[PDB]
């Protein structure tokens, strides 16, 4: 519809907002030094200076007109953009031959080798400020910035953490955090943007610091005489220019550079590795990557020191008495198949459990299913998903059919409307937390959080409802009554889509705005906006996490997520649908390759005689028929003598079942024990044999994140001595059984598994190579499904099903208990913190766990920070140093996973699980708090990003940066 | 079983630890076979031309 | 006899071949030999000048 004439040469526009998108679609030279496509226009740098119909704007702001005659080639547009160069120059020292960004990837760099500069026009200038090295991840040089905004414009509209501010206001401006305060002491949650997305070497990762050049290593006193020498001799910019390209090419030989998908969280992020040997420089996000683009976590971006820890197991232990014995592999696995040949003999394949691991990959979750049914016999295989989204795919498979989330995080940022219930999502999920925020605060998403806790959702939220603990489904089932019988539900939907209706609004009968306001707590004066708030969007995304899922009725409230969804009409279009956070890194790949006790790869249900038959033509062996043990289960089942030997991969069991006490009590009990491990984990004290297992940086495979989306993952580093990538181990176990597998790549296991599983049919390697993805459900033809039940539900008829639930009653300790102990995570910690207590930075700004007590609590009880106290419930005890806050309320306290000893979160936690999916209820744990000392340290020091003080905004604030008196726009030089 | 921390490590020898670290200098070798065997020529050539012995002759007087 | 084409190869090992491969750096060398005395007759006389204690202390520091 538009058609624009650009540089004489005319053509048509397609759906370009810009003139720079446009001249960047059309190959035309345009400098953008401030201009990154993930952060949209700043206009701080003044480099985009062309002639839109003969007056000088900038291409980046200016909107592409119908019949609009650009010009980006007349010497007064060049002389234009050489000024705006030369203030970028004058904040910003050139020194890429000694310089860590010099990559080929500067922007400043190549943007003054594309403009054919020479020499300098505004001479170098040092900022009167000394650099922040105070954070111990990344740090600041105010000397080499040149205030382009792009880490404020990341910080504040993408991150949304709004620590990063530039003071325009100041006589020379900088990046200030907070009210201009150290970076380590600000609220800086540490996630990397600000660094990913600097032009120039400014803002860096301290990790590239004297890494990635050749000169790089001279020491400062030697290489600053060395800059000042050769800035004296310099003939011309393009002359140093061309030997910094030859040394930056050099680089090559040392820096490798290597895609990976985060071993963290469900959110899936992929970015590069640049490691120089065995040292990772830093974690290189790419724009490419599908789920999320240039967004990292701390832990993601920052905590990966874990790979390097000394304390990597490099080979095989035997258990000798009263220690572990190093031994060699071949002894190890020898032990492992007579040990597992000896009680499949003597007490039968059902007597083998099997854990797989959702940190590890697809292939590697097939390959311990494939061992326990196909090698073993027995059906007793699971992940800790049981744990976990066990009563959220519960839900989904009652009543849409398909265990996964219903689309993308693009359908998350597009939606009207977020619902988030029983989920601390930019701490659990960083970076599917910022398009929420960024949608909440730009395009004005509506937000409703129901939590316990006030988390930064919930301080962020349009409207915060606290409902009770295991409340949920008690106001869930009552929006649906209002909306049913008040006409607001969407009856076309429900009318051709969905199945037992009049049951459903059967079941609605008790659930009265009056006994929702009795149960949960929440006024029926609320539960109407939230009916209105929910009922009046277009589309509505339904984000539940831990909150919801870790009680006796979590299969039943996810149930009525759904269900509400359905009345609703949010399903099967874009910026609608559920969302049950997934948890690992890679929960869901683990369940999608039947890492299940109930069911094959696919989720083909295991009792179902077609599918059995289709895998033992492959398998070549019979497949079990009666399903096995949940991972629960499993240690009432070595109790009562009935399980005698468990091989369970990455789990680390012996902290994060409930009642750890009945846990432990279990593994003495336990006949051979075998923990794979990249540590000697809790749980690995307790085997007989330990096997050294390699990370994800030291392998290759696949990940499935929360969006169903598949992700190949390349190898960094070779295994770490002896430590083998797990499938590499699995295989090696059942070949000493006598499987006789080949597998070379787990990309052969991937063509095996796809094959088989229906879901994964079209899913080859060449289909995900570098940041390729595929979204299952993916037929033959290799056409994935980004956005589930667009033309129908997974059932016979299509239609999707309501399901009837009742509110089930959270588990009632004693009057004697009268604390709620919520736990849960922290943005900076990964559960007990085996892999995050590794690396070291992130331990400097949380060197431990603490007990969140409210300031109620703490004046009733005479709590300081730093107060150890005892929580004693009926299943243990936990010691704990205190700290007040807001965050938590009245009697509820919170007790974060990250502790492996005295704080324990699951030495309180009880043996009581979901009653559908036997999920442990975390979260339906009580204990008697009792005072121990008065009088300790805070256990969260001042350098922690809690203790902040964020500076919110829209934007850079550019305008401020113009009402200068020293502001002269570039274009505006004509006289 | 029990929990255990102890960890009795494999004895690697000063003989067996030698043995390894030039078995990962030969290996090295091996892997640049045809630039030391070039190398070599290359080093014949200097000592039948006047060029090595004259070196040799230059730093020994 | 009946026509086949299958062929089943002779197991070169791991350990067959690395022989092979320094074997053929050894026979270089012995080729070489006298080139190889000779540099380190030159080498010797450089140290004995100076000149490598020099390089080894321009480099250390
Ligand atoms: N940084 C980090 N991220 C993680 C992880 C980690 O260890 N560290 N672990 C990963 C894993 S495996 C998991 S499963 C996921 C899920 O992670 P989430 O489920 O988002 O995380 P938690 O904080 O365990 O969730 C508990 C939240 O629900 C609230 N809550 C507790 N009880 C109730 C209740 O009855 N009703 C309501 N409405 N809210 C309640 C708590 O106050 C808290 O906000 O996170 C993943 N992401
Ligand atoms: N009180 C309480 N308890 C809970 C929870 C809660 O909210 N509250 N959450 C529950 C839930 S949702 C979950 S998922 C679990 C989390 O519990 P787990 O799934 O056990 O989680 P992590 O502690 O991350 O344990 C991962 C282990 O895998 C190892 N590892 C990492 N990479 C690899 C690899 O490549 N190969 C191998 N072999 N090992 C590797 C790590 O060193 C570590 O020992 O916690 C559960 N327990
Ligand atoms: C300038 C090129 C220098 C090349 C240095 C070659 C070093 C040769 C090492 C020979 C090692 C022999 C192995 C062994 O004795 O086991
Ligand atoms: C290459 C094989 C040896 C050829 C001779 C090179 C050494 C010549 C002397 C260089 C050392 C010096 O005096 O600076
Ligand atoms: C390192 C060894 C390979 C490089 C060979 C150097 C080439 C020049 C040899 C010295 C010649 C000379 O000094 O006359
Ligand atoms: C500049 C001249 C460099 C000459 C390189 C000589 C390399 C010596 C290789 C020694 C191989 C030893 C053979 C073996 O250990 O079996
Ligand atoms: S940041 Fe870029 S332009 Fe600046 S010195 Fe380093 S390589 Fe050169
Ligand atoms: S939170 Fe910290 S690291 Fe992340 S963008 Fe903001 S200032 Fe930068
Ligand atoms: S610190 Fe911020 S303003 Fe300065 S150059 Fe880097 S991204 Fe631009
Ligand atoms: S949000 Fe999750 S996947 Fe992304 S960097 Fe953080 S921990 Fe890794
Ligand atoms: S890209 Fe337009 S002013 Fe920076
Ligand atoms: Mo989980
Ligand atoms: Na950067
Ligand atoms: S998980």
């Amino acid at each position: 519809k538009k058609t624009i004439t650009i540089n004489g040469v005319e053509m048509e526009a397609s759906e370009e907002q810009t003139v720079l998108q446009l001249l960047n679609n059309s190959s035309i030279e345009v400098p953008q030094v401030c201009y990154h496509p993930s952060l949209g226009p700043i206009e701080t740098c003044d480099t985009c200076i062309v002639s839109i119909n003969g007056e000088l704007k900038r291409s980046c702001s200016a909107e592409l007109k119908d019949g609009d005659v650009i010009d980006t080639l007349s010497p007064d547009v060049k002389k234009a953009q050489v000024i705006g160069m030369d203030k970028i120059l004058y904040n910003h020292e050139l020194y890429c031959t000694v310089c860590d960004y010099n990559n080929g990837g500067c922007e400043i760099h190549n943007t003054v080798k594309e403009m054919k500069i020479n020499h300098q026009s505004i001479p170098f200038d040092h900022k009167p400020y000394h650099k922040d090295e105070s954070h111990p991840f990344y740090r600041y040089d105010p000397d080499q910035c040149i205030l382009c905004g792009r880490c404020v414009e990341a910080c504040q509209d993408v991150q949304v953490t709004e620590t990063l501010t530039i003071d325009w206001e100041r006589k020379r401006p900088r990046v200030i955090w907070d009210n201009d305060v150290p970076i380590n002491e600000s609220s800086c949650v540490s996630c990397g943007h600000c660094s990913t997305v600097c032009p120039c070497n400014a803002m860096m990762e301290k990790g590239m610091e004297g890494e990635a050049g050749y000169l790089t290593g001279i020491n400062n006193e030697t290489l600053r005489p060395m800059i000042e020498i050769t800035k004296g001799v310099e003939t011309g910019y393009g002359s140093i220019l061309a030997i910094s390209d030859m040394e930056s090419a050099m680089r090559d030989e040392r820096i490798k550079k290597t895609k990976t998908v985060c071993t963290y969280c469900g959110v899936g992020c992929s970015f590069d590795v640049w490691t120089k040997g065995r040292d990772i420089l830093k974690v290189e996000p790419q724009e490419e990557a599908p789920a999320n683009g240039i967004s990292t976590c701390v832990k993601g971006k920052f905590g990966w020191d874990f790979v390097n820890s000394e304390e990597r197991l490099t080979k095989p232990l035997i258990r000798e008495g009263d220690h572990f014995r190093e031994a060699e592999w071949e002894e190890a696995l020898l032990l492992i198949a007579s040990k597992f040949t000896e009680l499949k003999e003597a007490f039968g394949p059902d007597s083998l459990a099997f854990i797989t691991s959702s940190k590890c990959t697809n292939e590697e979750s097939y390959l311990m299913q494939k061992l326990a049914r196909g090698v073993i016999g027995t059906n007793n295989v699971d992940n800790c998903s049981r744990y976990c989204q066990s009563p959220a795919t519960a839900g989904l498979f009652r009543t849409v059919g398909y265990g996964g989330d219903s689309g993308s995080i693009t359908d998350i940022a597009q939606a009207d409307l977020v619902l988030i219930i029983g989920s601390n999502t930019s701490e659990s999920h960083p970076v599917l937390s910022t398009r929420i925020k960024r949608a909440h605060k730009l395009r004005g998403q509506k937000v409703i959080v129901a939590d316990i806790r006030k988390h930064e959702m919930a301080e962020r939220s349009d409207l915060f409802v606290q409902p009770r603990a295991g409340s949920d489904i008690v106001w869930l089932n009552a929006i649906a009554k209002y909306l049913i019988e008040n006409g607001k539900a969407d009856e076309r939907f429900l009318r051709e889509r969905v199945n037992g209706r009049d049951e459903y609004v059967k079941s609605l009968a008790p659930y009265t705005l009056e006994y929702a306001e009795e149960k949960t707590g929440i006024d029926q004066e609320t539960l109407i906006q939230m009916a209105e708030m929910i009922g009046q969007a277009d589309s509505v995304c339904a984000l539940w996490a831990m909150g919801v899922t870790q009680h006796i009725g979590g299969s039943d409230t996810s149930t009525a997520i759904s269900n509400l969804l359905l009345v609703t009409g949010n399903y099967g279009k874009p910026g609608a649908g559920s969302y049950p956070l997934r948890g690992h890194n890679n929960v869901q790949g683990a369940s999608d390759f039947g890492s299940m006790p109930d069911r094959l790869p696919g989720y083909e249900k295991v009792t179902d005689e077609q599918v059995r038959q289709k895998y033992e033509r492959v398998w070549g062996v019979p497949l079990p028929k009666e399903p096995g043990m949940t991972n629960h289960e499993m240690i009432e089942k070595i109790h009562s003598g009935q399980l005698k030997a468990m091989y369970v991969k990455g789990e680390e069991m012996g902290l994060v079942d409930s009642n750890i006490n009945h846990v432990h009590a279990a593994y003495e009990k336990l006949d051979f024990f075998v923990v794979q491990d990249i540590f000697l984990s809790r749980t690995a004290e307790f085997a007989d044999v330990v096997l050294p297992a390699s990370p994800s940086l030291e392998k290759e495979g696949t990940f499935t994140n929360t969006e169903r989306r598949i992700q190949r993952l390349y190898q960094v580093f070779e295994p770490l001595g002896e430590s083998k990538p797990d499938w590499q181990i699995i295989m090696e176990v059942a070949n000493k059984l006598g499987a006789g597998w080949l597998y070379e790549h787990p990309a052969d296991i991937m063509e095996e598994a796809a094959k088989l599983s229906p879901i994964y049919a079209g899913v080859t390697y060449e289909r995900l190579e570098g940041y390729n993805s595929l979204q299952w459900p993916v037929n033959a033809d290799g056409k994935d499904s980004p956005l589930l039940f667009t033309e129908r539900f997974p059932f016979p008829d299509g239609k999707a099903i309501l399901y009837p639930v009742q509110w089930t009653e959270p588990k009632e300790f004693g009057e004697e208990y009268d604390i709620h102990v919520n736990n849960g995570r922290l943005l900076e910690h990964f559960h007990e913190g085996n892999l995050t207590y590794k690396s070291k930075g992130i331990s400097e700004k949380t060197p431990e766990v603490f007990l969140e007590i409210s300031p109620e609590l703490a004046a009733e009880r005479g709590i300081q920070d730093g107060t150890l106290v005892r929580l004693t419930s009926p299943f243990g005890n936990v010691k704990v140093k205190c700290l007040i806050t807001d965050r938590v309320k009245g009697k509820e306290v919170y007790l974060p996973m990250n502790d492996s000893g005295e704080a324990a979160i699951n030495l309180l936690t009880g043996s009581h699980a979901d009653k559908d999916t036997d999920t442990p209820a975390y979260k339906e744990t009580s204990a008697k708090m009792e005072i121990l000392k008065h009088d300790g340290i805070s256990p969260l020091p001042k350098i922690n990003h809690r203790n902040g003080n964020p500076q919110p905004q829209i934007g850079v604030q550019v305008h401020k940066k113009w009402a200068r008196k020293d502001y002269i726009f570039p274009g505006d030089a004509v006289k | 079983a029990k929990a255990i921390k102890r960890i009795q490590k494999i004895e690697v020898t000063e003989e067996d630890q030698r043995k390894r670290d030039l078995r990962e200098i030969e290996d090295a070798l091996i892997d640049h076979k045809e630039a030391i065997l070039e190398t070599l020529h290359m080093l014949g050539h200097m000592n039948e031309r006047g060029v090595l012995p004259l070196l040799r002759g230059l730093f020994g007087q």
